[PDB]
């Protein structure tokens, strides 16, 4: 879902 | 009759430089879009100003709010038990100004409390509740900032707190350079919007407030807000978005840092930490720490600036290097 930049570039 | 030349009349299109502000909250974003605004912009003029009024008297009262609430959590008495009385109206009187309109008893109020030596005694002890750092600016200038014809200063705007909702963007122009600079806050958005948002940058700033160092945890956190910025950092810097960018260091807030560290130790933060308790030393040990997280230090290079957010002539001359830096790898 939505999620905060961080979580977003740590997702890889 | 003349036929007219070309629309652009012999001008080149300007380079477009994507710049994102990261960091964590109160680390001094928003402080920068605001100087950006008054240094390579109109500024801010009267109209703009006024609207601030609201802004710089809920942030005041606000402020003086969380230290008598911290004054009942940490076991701080008040000097003279009046105090107690004016306390109570603050909670009264809290939404008093929201028309704009700083009473004289609310004024008083204020005054009285921000005098007392338990109110400054907690203030002395900040750290322990985070206080943020306009406090004291708007508070010292309770005076001048309580007059009925009173309008906000320059400065006064700049060290204004306010929440941020959508997409906080200002736009300039610099050494013929079209700057579209993004305040990128911890809002969760949908991860199209950071691909978006992450496409494509340019520079990006990474600002860290010093002075957080030796602020105590909240509950559920698992570190210190300098290691939470370490955090975004290493991921900021090992990333393939930013491969191609510059990555440039605010370490913000010296001016507070250099009060702080007299009395604070730095092991408060890094506990290994065996160095002396100076500004210089701490304050390079803290750009090492941050400097390392590059974990491709050849191919890619950290620019680190020591700023005062809110020193616009600081700022000034820092923006001036660090456009100088995005030319030169452009
Ligand atoms: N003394 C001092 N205060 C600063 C500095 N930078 C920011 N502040 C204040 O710290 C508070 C938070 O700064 P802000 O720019 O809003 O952080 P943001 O949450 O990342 O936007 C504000 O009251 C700023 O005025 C600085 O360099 N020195």
């Amino acid at each position: 879902s939505r999620v905060t930049w961080y979580d977003f570039l740590m997702e890889d | 009759l003349v036929p007219r030349g070309s629309h652009m009349d012999g001008e080149k299109a300007a380079k477009e430089v994507k710049l994102l502000l990261l960091g964590a909250g109160e680390s001094g974003k928003s402080t920068i879009v605001k100087q950006m605004k008054i240094i390579h912009e109109d500024g801010y003029s009267e109209d703009e100003c006024k609207q601030y009024k609201v802004v710089v008297y809920s942030n005041t009262i606000q402020s003086i709010i969380a230290i008598i609430r911290a004054m009942g959590r940490l076991k701080i008495d008040f000097g003279e038990a009046a105090r107690a009385d004016d306390a109570r109206q603050l909670f009264v009187l809290a939404g008093s100004a929201e028309e704009g309109v700083m009473t004289s008893e609310l004024a008083g109020v204020i005054k009285r409390l921000w005098r007392d030596g338990g109110v400054q005694a907690c203030f002395s002890r900040s750290r322990e509740y985070q206080l943020n750092d306009s406090a004291s600016y708007y508070l010292n200038d309770l005076d001048r900032i309580s007059q009925t014809n009173y309008i906000p200063t320059q400065q006064d705007v700049l060290r204004t707190r306010v929440k941020t909702t959508g997409i906080v963007e200002t736009h300039f122009t610099f050494k013929e350079l079209y700057f579209k600079m993004f305040d990128v806050g911890g809002q969760r958005s949908e991860r199209k919007k950071w691909i978006h948002c992450f496409e494509g940058v340019t520079a990006i700033i990474f600002c860290v407030a010093l002075s957080d160092y030796d602020l105590v945890l909240a509950e559920d956190e698992e570190m210190n807000r300098m290691h939470e910025s370490m955090k975004l950092f290493d991921s900021i810097c090992n990333n393939k978005w930013f491969t191609d960018t510059s990555i440039i260091l605010f370490l913000n807030k010296k001016d507070l840092f250099e009060e702080k560290i007299k009395r604070s130790p730095l092991t408060i933060c890094y506990p290994e930490y065996t160095g002396s308790n100076t500004y210089e030393e701490a304050a390079a040990y803290i750009q090492c720490q941050f400097e390392d997280l590059n974990r491709r230090k050849d191919t890619k290079e950290v620019y680190t600036h020591f700023t005062c957010a809110t020193d616009t002539k600081n700022v000034q001359f820092v923006f001036d290097a660090v456009t100088d830096v995005i030319i030169k790898n452009n």
